[PDB]
């Protein structure tokens, strides 16, 4: 479609990080699937350039690449996990989710 | 609103105010031991925890055998106990 | 600043009117398919309403009441 | 091949933005363009988001999807513009070139 | 260094950051004058003069003349 | 501290690189051939404490050159 934020679940223990992370067993990401035609919306907060890349690729698909949805703005989750034997809490663990896509 | 939820490691005296819409969380292993409480920030969004009550529904990781239990709800000082299915 | 309402015709639309500083018509095909009209908001990039228009971009921005609603664009050949 | 600072040139007129441009004509411009492949390198100023994003993938290319090459930190130029029939004279116009790219 | 003409000491400016000399004409009214930024790449910049090589465009019916320079005060004459 | 380790990376810029532990990794794609990567690491340990999985397996030393002969292994 276009680009939005669709979920993406991470189960810890299917990628290996559950021998660490005590809790949460997973959390809910958000990955950024979709195309980026223009016009960019203004809710994907575009850039300068990645504006004037889509108008090249109007022109020339060959010249230039389409703008890619990635996500904007990352907020961070609460964990559990294991530091040298002791369960540690960790309130911030950073860049974990994300709240807003947006086109590069 | 700000939630406050039951400590175990502004702190005073066992309480942690809770800002921001963070939920009560509260970590076990069995014995029923009380390893660590406080706050838990709802961007986990396992689903927004907005639960009443401290339900472990998952099934405890696999390891240390599944002993450690753990929760989260959003209603203020829940973490205090927990339940189970 | 003064805001102004404007008229939602793009795939992007949560209502039928949006409300911004500057109304938006874009028509956005090059090659290998049919022009298409999009209808919208502008709060931000302003440098786009004043480029010259192309084979495959039109730009037309107004600061009235619903300005925007029936504009047509055309596209160089 | 790999997440990469691929040169780009826009000419103004390519996109009709030589009407309230008058100089420069051009500038070489950047685009990011690549293949994000675990393991991500830290010279492409990584997320956590798009570590774990990779590493499903790797699991089910079905699930999610890999991370995308993009501009992470982007320079301003300088351009002489027409504002109203008066040349206007910006030394700091933002987000114009690309100088580091990375996975996000 | 380069001359100073934006909307320093009557008329000249030192340009830091690698920035060049650009001089802007209407062919001949004098429009502005300052630093330019090298980033961006113009082939046109590192010039020892200012030398309108590049086709002016069809904006203003072909009046505006520019040129840059990586000589300190090039952009007094083109 | 920084340790110089071993580099066989494509994304490497020559044979010995330096930074704070040096990282092998593991990364075979389904029904692809296993690709093994040498390199340091300034950042982000959290992944030198993963389980080896079936398509990934993380291994990160804190030696000079310790991950020049280093060969690992991934879960069937």
């Amino acid at each position: 479609n276009y680009c939005k934020r669709t979920p993406l679940y991470i189960d810890f223990k299917e990628i290996g990080w559950d021998s660490w992370i005590i809790a949460p067993p997973g959390y809910e990401a958000y990955e950024c699937r979709g195309v980026c035609n223009y016009p960019l919306a203004e809710h994907l907060t575009p850039t300068k350039h990645a504006i004037i890349q889509a108008l090249v690729h109007l022109k020339n698909s060959q010249k230039a690449s389409k703008a890619c949805c990635v996500p904007t703005k990352l907020e961070p989750i609460s964990i559990l996990y294991l530091d040298k034997g002791v369960v540690t809490y960790k309130f911030k663990y950073e860049g974990m989710a994300v709240s807003e896509c947006g086109c590069r | 609103q700000e939630r406050l939820c039951a400590f175990k490691d502004s702190h005073e005296n066992g309480t942690i105010l809770c800002s921001k819409g963070s939920t009560c969380y509260g970590l076990w292993e069995k014995d029923i031991n009380l390893v660590k409480q406080g706050c838990w920030s709802h961007i986990g969004d396992p689903q927004e925890c907005h639960y009443e009550e401290c339900v472990v529904t998952t099934t405890p990781p696999s390891i240390q055998n599944g002993t450690y239990r753990f929760c989260c709800c959003s209603t203020d000082l829940c973490n205090v106990n927990f339940t189970e299915n | 600043g003064p805001l102004v309402t404007c008229t939602c015709e793009s795939p992007h639309c949560k209502g039928p009117t949006c409300r911004g500083a500057w109304c938006t018509v874009v028509l956005v095909r090059e090659e290998g398919r049919h022009p298409q009209e999009h209808r919208g908001c502008g709060n931000l990039h302003r440098e786009l309403c004043r480029g010259r228009p192309t084979e495959f971009v039109n730009h037309y921005c107004c600061d009235s009441h619903l300005c925007n609603h029936n504009v047509s664009l055309v596209l160089e050949a």
